[PDB]
């Protein structure tokens, strides 16, 4: 788990390093911002429909009535272009707001703890998240557990003993195609049908598909270990 | 040696599972995974 | 999950072929280069928008073509070989129920066509049906389908003998709504009502921007190429920058009336992605999240712009 | 029973607490097995 670990940690490194557009989202934001600050900028280089942008030159030509017949373009444009540039901001800070509830979720449910959620803390099943900062932003390092190899088996839905019918306690029922076992359903590792492996119920008519194989129950042979010890105290006191 | 070639295009290799009323598959081994997931 | 992209051509709305009016248009400098990347924005993220909810699998998982679900019986659901498109009959359903112009609106495709946005949804039911929730969290992992059903009720908390002791009836009452969602879907539409709800506030946008190009907004004319048919160069510029201020404030509008809009369809696909990754992958422990019930299992067919789920509920 | 149950505490402090008799499985599995000794015992007996 450890040299799993130490290795993902070790490869997250090198991957965040060596591809050109890995932080992609924050360059986003940090360029569409930009760009239409620079384009607030150069839009006073626009006319308007008046005969100059550069507005001191519409004082140097044209006078005190007329000039205002000017600069009323020049006032309605700006002020649209203003209008253009908060209008997109306001729009774009909500994708980040609603980005940033997402990141406060994220944030409590994968970090503060551990969600139950598919596909939520990342690809797998969530085992644990790392929460780092980066410029206008965060990086989740997600942990989780991903069922790598397996083997073909086959699968029980519950056992016939005794005409009635067994069920896990938790697990699956699987044989190795000449032996049946009790296992987690997210990893092999098996036992002996026990009593205390499974519960019963009713009985082997009304269910599909279940297989044929005596339950194990340690009172069984605990008590074998009881009645041979009973027997030789038996058989002794003949004896004295 | 190399152009702009076109194509339509496809979502994956064919992987029907072979499914059947008895039949399972349990992990013997597992990754402990990490990947990154970047919020503006 | 996703609109429509309309796109405008910024100079043609404005500008019906004439240089006159165009040159006016420069005076303005660079906002129709903006204009154009505000609905560019839009149409790329619909791309995204249908990817994210879709391309949730990254395998082409498929059924055996023997169907042995234990009287699970879904053959309604899955696709039919013998259509043109390889498309459900709930899908054969639902398609039916939901170039430039003179005016320089432009409409383009989605990345993934209704063959595509089917084989994906194909492909998150068939890992569904023969592979749990697992292919979700790993390598693809074949089950008996009434032993996801077993581990889905334990899960619940109901105990697995319940699934067990009822199996042929269980199966029926859940083949019974499905019938009576096909018959329910054969005779309503009102349902289908919020795939309508975004076609048509993209309906009545388009024709609010065309009935504008024959608005006067206060000049001698309403149409370009009539007063370059009537005057020649200083008493006709004073009418073209009003026909360009008008229609600018057209296009402006237009475009933040879509930009906010473009937020509601981001915002719906969103969730509509969040639930393919914990109904449709998963087996949700959210109440009245998936279904009005406990849930059991989610299975989703392709629509028109959007997603209907079949939620499964005990 | 003994294995639908876990054990606490004692009767009196909990409120809407009701009496009835358990089951524990065991109790007939090591009576079933005392008889079998109790027929040993009178087959002892006789020789
Ligand atoms: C299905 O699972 C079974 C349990 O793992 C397995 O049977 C077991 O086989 C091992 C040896 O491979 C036996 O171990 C004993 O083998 C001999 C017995 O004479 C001794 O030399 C060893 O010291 C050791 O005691 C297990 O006892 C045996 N278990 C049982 C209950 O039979 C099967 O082989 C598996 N099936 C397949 C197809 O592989
Ligand atoms: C699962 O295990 C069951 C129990 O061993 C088994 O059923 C048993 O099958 C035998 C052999 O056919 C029956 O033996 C006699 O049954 C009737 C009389 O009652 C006769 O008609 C037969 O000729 C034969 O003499 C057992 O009675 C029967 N027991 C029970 C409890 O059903 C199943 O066949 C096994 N199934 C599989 C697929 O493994
Ligand atoms: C639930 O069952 C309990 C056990 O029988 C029972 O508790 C018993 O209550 C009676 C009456 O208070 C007690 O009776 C004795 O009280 C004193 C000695 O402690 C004497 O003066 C009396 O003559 C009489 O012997 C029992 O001792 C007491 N037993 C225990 C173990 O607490 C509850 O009353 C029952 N409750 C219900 C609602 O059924
Ligand atoms: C697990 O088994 C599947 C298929 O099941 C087996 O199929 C027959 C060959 C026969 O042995 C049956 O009794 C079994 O049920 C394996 O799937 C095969 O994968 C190979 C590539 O490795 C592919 O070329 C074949 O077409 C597949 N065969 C079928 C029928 O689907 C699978 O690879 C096995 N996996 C492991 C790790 O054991
Ligand atoms: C799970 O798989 C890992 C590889 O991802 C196994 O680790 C390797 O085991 C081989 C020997 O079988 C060694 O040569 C390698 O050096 C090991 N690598 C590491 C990272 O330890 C691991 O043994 C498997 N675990 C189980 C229980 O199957
Ligand atoms: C599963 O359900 C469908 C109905 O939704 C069944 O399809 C009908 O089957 C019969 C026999 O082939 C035909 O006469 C009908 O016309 C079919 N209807 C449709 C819409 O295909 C199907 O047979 C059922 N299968 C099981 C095993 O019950
Ligand atoms: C244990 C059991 O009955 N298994 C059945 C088998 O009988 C049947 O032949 C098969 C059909 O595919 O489905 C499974
Ligand atoms: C209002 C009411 O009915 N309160 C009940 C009471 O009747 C009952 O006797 C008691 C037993 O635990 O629990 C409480
Ligand atoms: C039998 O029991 C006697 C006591 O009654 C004891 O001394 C003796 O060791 C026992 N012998 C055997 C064979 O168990
Ligand atoms: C005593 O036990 C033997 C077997 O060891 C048996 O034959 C006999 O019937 C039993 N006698 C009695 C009185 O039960």
């Amino acid at each position: 788990i450890a040299n799993q670990f130490n290795s993902a940690i070790g490869k997250i490194q090198d991957s965040l390093s060596s591809t050109a557009s890995a932080l992609g989202k924050l360059q986003d934001v940090v360029n569409q911002n930009a760009q239409a600050l620079n384009t607030l900028v150069k839009q006073l280089s626009s006319n308007f429909g008046a005969i100059s942008s550069v507005l001191n030159d519409i004082l140097a030509r044209l006078d005190k009535v007329e000039a205002e017949v000017q600069i009323d373009r020049l006032i309605t444009g700006r002020l649209q272009s203003l209008q253009t540039y908060v209008t997109q901001q306001l729009i774009r800070a909500a994708e980040i707001r609603a980005s940033a509830n997402l990141a406060a979720t994220k944030m409590s449910e994968c970090v503060l703890g551990q969600s139950k959620r598919v596909d939520f803390c990342g690809k797998g099943y969530h085992l644990m998240s790392f929460p780092q900062s980066a410029p206008h932003g965060v990086v989740f390092l997600h942990v989780t557990y991903v069922p790598a190899q397996e083997k073909n088996f086959t699968t029980a839905p519950a056992i016939c003993h005794d005409g009635k019918a067994h069920f896990p306690r938790e697990g699956v029922f699987v044989s190795n195609g000449t032996h049946w076992f009790v296992t987690q359903r997210n990893f092999y590792e098996p036992q002996i049908i026990t009593t205390h492996n499974t519960f019963v119920s009713g009985n082997c008519d009304v269910v599909i598909g279940i297989v044929n194989n005596t339950v194990y129950d340690p009172l069984q042979p605990e008590l074998d270990s009881f009645k041979e010890e009973l027997d030789k105290y038996f058989k002794n006191h003949t004896s004295p | 040696s190399q152009s702009i070639i076109a194509y339509t295009m496809s979502l994956g290799a064919e992987n029907s599972v072979a499914y059947s009323n008895n039949s399972i598959a349990i992990p013997i081994n597992f990754t402990i995974s990490v990947t990154t997931e970047i919020l503006p | 999950v996703s609109m429509t992209k309309t796109s405008v051509d910024c100079t043609m709305y404005i500008c019906g072929d004439s240089t006159e009016c165009s040159n006016l248009l420069l005076q303005y400098g660079s906002f129709c280069t903006q204009l154009n990347r505000a609905l560019t924005g839009i149409a790329v993220e619909q791309d995204k928008n249908t990817q994210e909810v879709f391309a949730q699998v990254k395998q082409i998982y498929k059924t055996p073509p023997i169907k042995d679900f234990g009287g699970f019986n879904f053959s309604q659901i899955l696709p039919d070989p013998s259509k043109p498109s390889k498309r459900s009959f709930i899908e054969d359903l639902l398609f039916n129920k939901v170039a430039q112009k003179f005016n320089g609106l432009t409409v383009l495709p989605p990345l993934l066509t209704d063959e595509m946005i089917a084989q994906y949804t194909s492909a998150l039911l068939a890992g569904t049906i023969t592979s749990g929730w697992t292919f979700g969290a790993g390598a693809a992992l074949q089950i008996p389908f009434a032993m996801q059903m077993a581990y889905r009720f334990n899960g619940i908390g109901v105990t697995q003998n319940v699934l067990y002791e009822n199996q042929k009836l269980i199966a029926n009452q859940f083949n019974s709504a499905i019938g009576k969602i096909q018959d329910s879907l054969s005779s309503t539409a009102s349902a289908l009502g919020k795939l309508q709800d975004v076609v048509n506030q993209n309906a009545q946008a388009l024709n609010t921007l065309v009935k504008q190009l024959s608005s006067n907004f206060g000049a001698i004319s309403s149409v370009l190429n009539d007063i370059l048919a009537r005057l020649d160069k200083v008493e006709a510029e004073v009418q073209i920058d009003r026909l360009i201020t008008g229609r600018l404030q057209s296009l402006q509008t237009y475009v933040t009336q879509q930009l906010i809009r473009a937020a509601e369809i981001r915002a719906s696909a969103n969730l509509a992605a969040t639930k393919m990754s914990e109904c449709v992958l998963g087996q949700s422990k959210r109440v009245d999240f998936c279904g009005k019930g406990y849930h059991l299992m989610s299975f989703p067919q392709s629509a028109p712009h959007g997603v209907v789920f079949l939620h499964v509920t005990y």
